[PDB]
């Protein structure tokens, strides 16, 4: 697995690989990483499938009771705050999580929480969480700016995640992006990582290790 | 596996099934377990397929030296002699189960052998994961003075019955006959009860499918004259 | 020690066409190296046009149909006898399977039917119960064996339009009733042919709008 | 396994069951767990069948080798060499042996060899498996100087009660009898056994 | 987290707490915050296990701030130190045990003097000059031990803290990416920013 | 004991002669004769059974040999270093080629290796 | 968590064209010791079923209370007990699949597997199976322990499939389990001669079968048999 | 941990009308870490090809003997080694280490010089012999090559359409497989033309 | 431990050895191991001393209130309370007791509990770790309706052979007797026993 | 020890290895050179147990000033990369391995091509554009797979190496103490004593 967010000028971008392996045997190539737990917060799944997926539209439930009752759109703060008491709670029962909780709200901005099973919650610009996330943190690391436009942001995620797909055996299979706004995120599709990686390859220069 | 040995009037058969797996995948649908130590003296394997393989190369190949420096025809009961005194000497590390039959001058013969090094005798035998499938149908059928295809039918029977019943065996019935006084004829596929149905669909595929990135001949003659 | 689990073989597979899908699964039950059974249905129809499948430990897989089969019934009742949607199905068993989150149904589920516009619908859940909607989901003993073939005859994937070389893939045309139960047939035929604990019997559920439909083919018995 | 060996006034006879078990398969119901070393020295075999064949197979190597040099060798001299093989090897050996012979000066000579590789001269013995159910039996019934028939039925009551207790004694009876007159085997079937 | 150290002088406490935030492979943050102000004149720095060290240090937070609204007073660091050896000392033999050390430096408003409390996930309270957690007093009181004074400035403080992070840089194996540094005295807490 | 005899006993003479290499010839010379023919579809060799003694059985008597099932062998000279050799060709047609490429050496290479056995008796201690 | 201590070893069973037969030895094993001989391992309930059991014997003996309960609260104000609502085979083995499955996922688990044969008010053949692990499932023939291994293969060869039941007579039925028998005697180190045997008839009703033995037993053979190898005398 | 399971791979031999094929993935990793996409896994001494998956160095190592003992062979007997007597070198080789052995899975392909006769081997670690007629497996995704073999796969295929067969084969066998991918090469072998060719997959 | 309960015509009689070991201490070389729960209703005790003990005196507590209530329970209603406690906590127990009664409508009745809280109605029944060793002298020798002194004899040899054997059996042979005409202890000493 | 980096570029091979040793609690040392000059033009870094790193390498470097002085010729980088390779491989076997990775930067005179290769302690080798061993790929490789041109200069592969450099101080949570930068070329072997 592979999956990042970070903070910048227009928002939050996310992007998540699409592989799930049992073992060496890939289970799957369409898994979606990217819960979307209402229409204006967004996370990641890492470690558990069930613990991400169960926990966090769990957490969309949780988020929507608070709208109801307080009349007022739930903070990222709060929201991710949720997650991370409840996991807290399971502490030592063995569930396993590693996610970003992803919000724009008028208060806070693009704010990104990284919440983990271990009951970790942190706030920050990037995070990148996984068995490939070391590949992308150094895509990001050396181009990431705060004044990218939403068009270089949603690409430096793209390749980020190509980057690990490439290396990491672990993920790979097609890449899922999302640009989270203000007035909620925007889906930005899925893209092939197998033929991602012969269109970067000849339009960027890069990977020029391997033969095309 | 399922191998089986049955003693009948004038001589021995043995039989096997003809699957060979690893875990639970089939390598190979038609394996030949029959195995030759000398031209009459013939083992059926289970257990560890190269230990099984092995073991019966080196002493059918010291039976065969052994069989020229004395210039007689190899006894099954020295192949015996060696091969138990070779797997007790590794503490059953050479995973070999065998049952070996055949016939000599002294008569015909048929020894089971476990891996540690230990040999039973008996007129009827099986061993393998389908043993006790195959055991069923000997103690259900076996009598004395059986003949030569009464034994066959019987041993192939209890081969069948490992085949369909044991998950470990299946495909064919292999089946070699040594009679007294008469060359041991091997019967590969004496049964082939398990032919794949023809499938629903071709998969052959429209020529220029796969794509290719680089195509090159591969020299493998020699350095060229001139 | 007590191990309460156990390993009972089989494989199922499920495939979604564009207005039907289909539930198969072999009928052979085994422990270690015996067979239990050569016939013992394991792919059932669970009402309101929906088909499912807990496959791996029997006990667990029988204990979750079960439980699913009667959750369908308490949706009737508390619902006006609405009609349970796939998708809603799919939501459910999540919990089922999640509120054993830490003494797990030891299965591989798959649930097939027709979803709220009339397309071909096939779900896919681990033993704790994340889920996906997908296309086309082996699970089982012989899943690895599947899976690949599924890829490329029924995605076309690796496979490319002749005389282009790799760079026009072959169109993903949608294939017809007649030609996914081909493909199952094969998928189920080779894995028999490879895998020790597939075999016996092979048992389809057609999920269309008309209903459930069965078909039973004979597998080889080795 | 069911063994034992019990001297009598005409020499010494050994009784056996047949049943070889693999946890709880029978894998041989007709063993012949009675082994000859030499024409009048036999042994009873219990423990791993491997190593107890691989030990009479070198003891009657041995006992040829000293007939050849030496003539006849003694019933004592028999159970030495299982002592030897046994005693230096008991590491990597679980064999119980019974040793029984007829000389014409010595006459039925019993020595029991059990796992540690001790030698212990009886009147009788009983090993394997299956004789833990039999002491207070054989204690009871045995008596110096019985006849052949007596010796035959007494060794055929304590295997009976036996293999009637241990799953892992059972088959038939074997019995190898030996004497000055020579080597007489006898057998034994469940439907004259179990009825005892 | 990994190093957090304390020193009293005259007139302040003064906590240095590092940045670095690890998850196993990667230094996941360079920039935490180690610390919870607890009442105006008492700040707690921490360190342990990973989510008990926050869940612990906004637990105790909470109630202090509640005794705060309850009493309209501000408890003495020494109240607010036992109060927290308590929870850690009920704590440790509990079903699952907070993994946490704490360091308090507080103003005492009523005596008007500085004071730093040292207290381990085991509820070990102990009042210091000077104090650390985990590896960090093995390197850095060789050096707090000569230097220390207890007349020393709030900038002499700083300087000798300065020394004590230097030596933990030149040789602890593990990057910890600095420190943040807090000083608690009779007018508050504030953080010196440039460290 | 020990074999202490580790040094050469066939050496150069100053003629450049290997003394007991030209005697053991002239002992093959004083050898009943024996002969090889090769023929287009087939070889033949053969000898004569030169009995010792009229009371001996010559059919128990060897000289010709199977090596293996496509070999054979014939000589003349002394028949007791002919038997052994016979024993160690066998022997060597095995280890060193069979119980490896799990079929029996070429003609030319079993000829190799009992030429080396050869060989070493005319070098070795 | 537990360990057997008193056990029983292979339940075997089959159907033929007008019900069910099944078989199961007297034996009440202690490990290796062959400890009571006479302990029935086939329990009727009613006159339409027999409940097989094998593994451990104080489990059994609960379950057999079980059963035994089942049929005094069936009667229960019920005027048809003895009639229409009757005990089913089907409600029987139902009741016993929950028990098992509830009990293994307590980590506490009656440590059997249980065949139960009978005939259905329809007079509908049944015969399913049921273990420690809660595990089921149905088969023209079915056996536990070494029965799986040794009588099915055998059975199997008299009922193949489904279609075969119909062919299969009564006699035939009975002669192949009654052969079963012996051979799990011959090979079972943990079997006794000793058995008993049921019929559930559409027809003739429950025939319940006690002190059967093994005979025709092959054993002369055995005097041909000497040494282990080279052994001649 | 497992050694046959910590650098990836795969192998794959099929047998066509009087010809054989075999293929290979180019992929080598420390488990997760993909570190070279040119490994291959096939090599050739004269006519007769060998591949071998499983623990890399080994791979090398053995690739390396066969090299050594092959052209041994070849000096003394005068000609170059063939399919079937190889396929018993290898399992010599692999046998005489029972007790401490590579860990890889070895399959040899080639036609035999004299008879034409197409031939194809398979092994285990410890040199026990799989002759089948119709294909060999090897390597990480070997269940996933065993069901696109066994449906693919027919007898007696043309050259040019067992390309296509194998290349199939081994493809879609390693995109279900992490360890296995980074390119792919594919001999087709006639009794005196070899034609190689690099094929085009995914590169995740 | 060596214990056994034996039916006769007149009634059941009750037997056991006195030896209570901790390891290879004999911690008690005169323990009484027939125990009273009810004026005819006895049992021998085998497994932990503990646990037997605390066994039979709650199944003397609930036949005491049986009775209060019920009047005299049935030998077969004992061996029910004792199956109960020991099926129901077979996890936390080692017992094995041997229940022997006599009614005056049932006569002579006895149940054998072992480990796993089964129950086995027997004529006689053998139990402890000397048991093993008298299997077949037991199964040989004995018989239904025997007299009084058949049965004393019986018992008396047959745990004569389990205490020579068996080092964790010896001391004194105690017997209760079960009859119509009331309850008679017996005692029977190594000098007497011994020489059999 | 720690981080081993190599870099093939058009006309030479660069390996940067990093200066901390530590034993376990502390950094022993701030500017150790992992590295050995096995010929003129070929020079090989290491990396793995204590002791079993230096001991090796010194071996292999004995072993071929040997071959140099007995054929007065220099083996080419591929020849000495076979002949490591094979001493690992043996190793690998042994009664106790050698727990040694290893990079071997060369240039070829006869060819007149830098040549780069990696070889773990399995004697897995193999021959790279670009290398490393241990954690050290995970971080630099997905920068060396953007960046690198097999035409780049000396400069410019300096360059890319800082790059990976500081994305390795900023993500590891090691303090590797920076590394120590040479260059093999037509020339031999030179140190970047600026880096
Ligand atoms: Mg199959
Ligand atoms: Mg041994
Ligand atoms: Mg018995
Ligand atoms: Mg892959
Ligand atoms: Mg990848």
């Amino acid at each position: 697995t592979t999956t990042l967010a970070f903070r910048f000028q227009g928002g939050i971008i996310v992007a998540v690989d699409s592989r799930a392996t049992a073992g060496n045997w890939v289970a799957s190539q369409t898994v979606k990483k990217v819960i979307e737990i209402n229409p204006f917060l967004l996370g990641t799944m890492a470690g558990g499938s069930a613990d991400c997926q169960f926990w966090e539209t769990w957490l969309g439930s949780q988020c929507r009771l608070h709208e109801l009752r307080e009349k007022e759109r739930i903070s990222v703060a709060a929201a991710s705050k949720i997650l991370s008491n409840l996991v807290y709670q399971y502490k030592g029962a063995g569930l396993s999580m590693g996610t970003m909780i992803c919000g724009y709200t008028r208060k806070e901005g693009p704010t990104i929480y990284y919440v983990d099973s271990d009951g970790t919650r942190l706030k920050g610009d990037i995070f990148c969480v996984g068995s490939g996330q070391t590949f992308a943190y150094g895509v990001l690391d050396s181009n990431y700016k705060w004044d990218l436009s939403v068009e270089d942001a949603l690409y430096l995620g793209k390749r980020s995640i190509l980057a690990a797909a490439h290396r990491d055996a672990y993920s790979g299979g097609s890449v899922n992006l999302y640009h989270v706004t203000e007035d909620g995120w925007i889906y930005h599709g899925n893209h092939d990582v197998g033929e991602l990686f012969w269109k970067v390859k000849e339009e960027e220069g890069s990977f020029n290790n391997v033969i095309g | 596996t399922t191998i089986v040995g049955v003693k009948f009037n004038n001589g021995v058969v043995i039989a096997a099934d003809t699957r060979s797996t690893q875990g639970p995948i089939v390598a190979d649908k038609n394996c030949a377990k029959l195995h030759r130590i000398s031209p009459k003296i013939w083992c059926a394997g289970a257990g560890t397929a190269a230990d099984t393989e092995a073991v019966t190369q080196l002493i059918g190949s010291n039976i065969e030296l052994h069989s020229l420096y004395t210039s007689r025809e190899p006894r099954v009961v020295s192949a015996l002699q060696m091969l138990k005194q070779h797997l007790f000497k590794y503490q059953g590390h050479i995973g070999a189960y065998l049952i070996v039959a055949g016939v000599d001058p002294t008569g015909s013969h048929l020894f089971s052998i476990h891996a540690h090094g230990s040999t039973d005798v008996g007129y009827y035998l099986s061993l393998g994961s389908g043993s006790l499938a195959a055991m069923a149908v000997l103690e259900s059928h076996w009598k004395q003075d059986l003949t030569k295809e009464e034994a066959i039918k019987l041993a192939s029977d209890a081969i069948q019955a490992g085949i369909w019943n044991d998950l470990g065996s299946g495909s064919n019935v292999d089946v070699c006959v040594m009679e007294i006084g008469k060359d041991a004829e091997y019967l590969r596929n004496y049964l082939t009860p398990n032919v794949r149905e023809e499938k629903q669909k071709s998969y052959k595929f429209p020529r220029g499918t796969t794509a290719v990135l680089k195509e090159s001949i591969v020299n493998i003659c020699d350095i060229q004259e001139e | 020690q007590f191990n309460p689990y156990g390993d009972n073989g089989g494989t199922i597979l499920g495939i979604a066409g564009e207005d039907f899908a289909v539930l198969a699964g072999d009928t052979r039950n085994i422990t270690d190296y015996s067979i239990n059974s050569r016939y013992e249905p394991k792919v059932f129809d669970c009402g309101d046009n929906i088909v499912m499948s807990a496959n791996g430990f029997a006990a667990d897989g029988d204990a979750l149909v079960k439980r699913f089969k009667n959750s369908v019934k308490w949706y009737h009742f508390d619902h006006n006898d609405k009609k349970l949607s796939i998708n809603s199905a799919a939501r459910n068993i999540q919990h089922l399977l999640y509120g054993k989150r830490f003494f797990p149904y030891y299965v591989h589920t798959i649930i097939a039917g027709l979803d709220e516009d009339g397309k071909g619908a096939v779900y896919s859940f681990d033993p704790v119960g994340s889920y996906e909607r997908e296309q086309c989901r082996a699970g089982g003993a012989a899943a690895s064996l599947i899976m690949p073939f599924l890829d490329n005859q029924v995605n076309f994937k690796n496979q490319y339009e002749p005389g282009t070389n790799g760079k026009v893939k072959k169109p993903l045309k949608y294939l017809s009733v007649e030609e996914v139960i081909k493909l199952v047939r094969d998928s189920f035929t080779s894995a028999t042919e490879r895998h020790i604990q597939v075999g016996d019997g092979l048992e389809i559920l057609i999920v269309t709008k008309d209903g459930v439909r069965k078909e039973f083919y004979e597998l080889k018995r080795d | 396994t069911s063994i034992m060996a019990v001297t009598f006034k005409d020499g010494v006879i050994l009784g056996a069951d047949s049943r070889t078990t693999t946890g709880a398969y029978i894998a041989n119901r007709v063993t012949d767990k009675l082994t000859r070393v030499h024409d009048k020295i036999w042994c009873c075999r219990s423990g791993s069948a491997a190593d107890t064949q691989a030990i009479a197979d070198i003891v009657q190597y041995h006992l040829e080798l000293y007939t050849s040099q030496y003539g006849t060798p003694s019933t004592e001299t028999a159970a030495s060499v299982f002592k030897e093989l046994c005693y230096e090897n008991k590491d990597n050996l679980t064999a119980g042996i019974i040793v029984a012979g007829y000389d014409d000066k010595n006459k039925g000579e019993v020595y029991t060899i059990p796992l540690g590789g001790s030698v212990h001269k009886l009147p009788y013995a009983i090993a394997g498996s299956g004789s833990t159910f039999i002491y207070g039996y054989c204690d009871k019934n045995f008596r110096e100087n019985m006849s052949k028939e007596e010796t035959v039925d007494f060794i055929k009551h304590s295997l009976s009660q036996a293999i009637k207790w241990d799953g892992s004694s059972g088959g038939v009876i074997r019995m190898v009898v030996l004497t000055a007159a020579g080597v007489e085997r006898l057998i034994f079937y469940p439907d004259e056994y179990e009825q005892l | 987290m990994d190093i957090i150290l304390g020193i009293r002088v005259q007139d302040s406490v003064i906590l240095a707490s590092s940045k670095a935030v690890t998850r196993g492979i990667s230094v996941l943050k360079d920039s935490d915050d180690k610390t919870r102000q607890l009442s105006p004149h008492t700040l707690m720095s921490f360190a342990g296990e990973a989510g008990d060290t926050v869940q612990f240090a906004e637990y105790i937070q909470a109630n202090i701030q509640l005794y705060s609204i309850r009493e309209d007073y501000e408890l003495s660091p020494q109240a607010v130190s036992s109060f927290v050896r308590q929870e850690l000392a009920k704590s440790i033999r509990s079903r699952r045990p907070y993994q946490v050390n704490v360091l308090i430096g507080g103003y005492d408003k009523k005596k008007n003097k500085p004071e730093l409390y040292q207290i381990d996930y085991l509820g070990t309270k102990v009042e210091l000059p000077y104090g650390a957690h985990g590896y960090s007093g093995f390197y850095t009181f060789s050096l707090l031990d000569h230097h220390y004074r207890p007349d020393m400035t709030t900038e002499e403080g700083l300087d000798l803290l300065k020394l004590c992070v230097q030596e933990l840089e030149k040789r602890m194996p593990m990057d910890f990416k600095g420190v943040i540094v807090k000083i608690v005295d009779k007018d508050g807490i504030r953080q010196v920013d440039d460290f | 004991m020990t074999d202490r005899y580790s040094f050469s006993l066939t050496t150069f003479s100053p003629s450049g002669k290997l003394g007991q290499i030209d005697y053991a010839l002239t002992a093959v010379k004083q050898g009943v004769t024996s002969l090889g023919i090769k023929a287009t579809n087939g070889v033949v060799i053969a000898t004569e059974k030169k009995s010792s003694s009229p009371l001996a059985m010559s059919e128990t008597l060897s000289k010709v040999s199977l090596l293996t099932p496509d070999i054979g062998a014939v000589y003349s000279g002394m028949g007791p270093d002919y038997r052994v050799l016979v024993d160690k060709s066998r022997k060597v047609a095995h280890t060193s080629y069979k119980r490896i490429y799990g079929e029996y050496p070429p003609t030319k290479l079993l000829v190799s290796e009992v030429a080396k056995i050869m060989q070493e008796a005319t070098q070795s201690g | 968590t537990q360990q057997p201590i008193v056990t029983g070893t292979s339940v075997i069973s089959m159907k033929y064209d007008n019900g069910v037969i099944i078989a199961a030895d007297n034996l009440g094993s202690y490990g290796s010791l062959l400890r009571f001989n006479g302990v029935e391992r086939l329990i009727p309930v009613g006159d339409n079923t027999v409940v097989g059991i094998s593994g451990d014997i104080s489990d059994m003996q609960h379950i057999e209370r079980l059963l035994k309960d089942l049929v005094t609260e069936n009667a229960y104000d019920n005027p048809l007990a003895d009639a229409e609502e009757a005990l089913e085979p089907s409600y029987i083995f139902e009741y016993l699949a929950t028990v098992m499955y509830q009990r293994r996922s307590k980590m506490n688990p009656l440590w059997n597997a249980i065949i139960v044969a009978g005939v259905q008010s329809n007079g509908d053949q049944f015969l399913r199976y049921v273990n420690l692990l809660g595990v089921t499932y149905s088969s023209p023939t079915l056996a536990t322990g070494f029965g799986a291994h040794m009588a099915n293969p055998l059975l199997r060869k008299v009922v193949d499939r489904e279609s075969d039941i119909p062919k299969t007579t009564v006699q035939v039925a009975e002669e192949a389990i009654v052969n079963a028998m012996r051979v799990l005697y011959y090979r079972d180190a943990r079997s006794s001669r000793n058995f008993s045997l049921a019929i559930i008839d559409k027809n003739t009703g429950l025939t319940f079968k006690k002190n059967l033995q093994v005979e025709n037993m092959k054993w002369d053979f055995a005097k041909d048999i000497k040494g282990y190898g080279t052994q001649k005398i | 941990s497992d050694p046959s399971s910590i650098n990836g791979g795969i192998v794959v031999a099929m047998t066509g009308k009087d010809c054989v094929a075999i293929a290979c993935d180019l992929r080598l990793g420390s488990q997760s870490l993909g570190v070279s996409n040119k490994f291959e896994k096939i090599f050739h001494y004269g006519h007769v090809f060998l591949g071998i998956t499983g623990l890399a160095t080994d791979v090398t190592t053995l690739n390396e003997m066969f090299r050594y003992k092959t052209n041994l062979y070849k000096l003394k007997e005068e000609r170059a080694i063939e399919p079937e007597t190889f396929t018993q070198l290898v399992s010599s080789s692999l046998y005489e280490r029972r007790f401490g052995p590579y860990f890889v899975g070895p399959v040899v392909a080639g036609i035999n010089s004299k008879s034409g006769k197409p031939f194809i081997a398979g092994f285990d670690l410890i040199g026990c012999i799989d002759e089948a007629k119709d294909f060999i497996v090897s390597g990480t995704a070997s269940d996933q090559l065993f069901g696109m073999c066994e449906s693919l796969y027919e007898p007696n295929l043309e050259p040019e359409d067992l390309f296509e067969t194998i290349s199939q084969a081994l493809l879609n066998a390693a995109d279900r497989d992490a360890l296995s991918g980074w390119g792919a090469v594919v001999y087709i072998i006639k009794k005196d033309e070899v034609v190689k060719r690099y094929l085009k997959m995914r590169q995740d």
